[PDB]
């Protein structure tokens, strides 16, 4: 079952990081589709994904447990914008 | 229709298993 979890984290706008969309299975295919149309950083991890697939719905913000692997996601995904 | 591509374009990272 594939699956695949969309994270936006703009500082100023979302308080913590917001899981903006989901999907499993063939919405899963599109979303990593959309990623490469995008040019959106798409990491591979399954345990993280699992987690956060099962404990943060979309539209919700990620929860304490979360944090810090979230946050290292995003130091390596962030553009840097030079 | 689009808000799924919207959403994608605007993210800063996709994890997936």
């Amino acid at each position: 079952t594939h699956i695949a979890i969309c994270l936006y984290y703009k500082l100023g706008e979302t308080p913590l990081p917001l899981v903006i969309e989901t999907g499993k299975d063939a919405k899963a295919l599109q979303i990593i589709k959309l990623a490469e149309l995008y040019d959106i950083p798409v990491i591979e991890d399954i345990p993280l994904a699992r987690s956060l697939y099962k404990n943060i719905h979309k539209g919700q913000y990620i929860t304490e447990d979360f944090f810090e692997p979230v946050a290292q996601l995003i130091r390596i995904a962030i553009d840097l914008d030079y | 229709s689009g808000s799924l591509a919207n959403n994608i374009k605007k993210s800063t990272v996709i994890v997936k298993n």
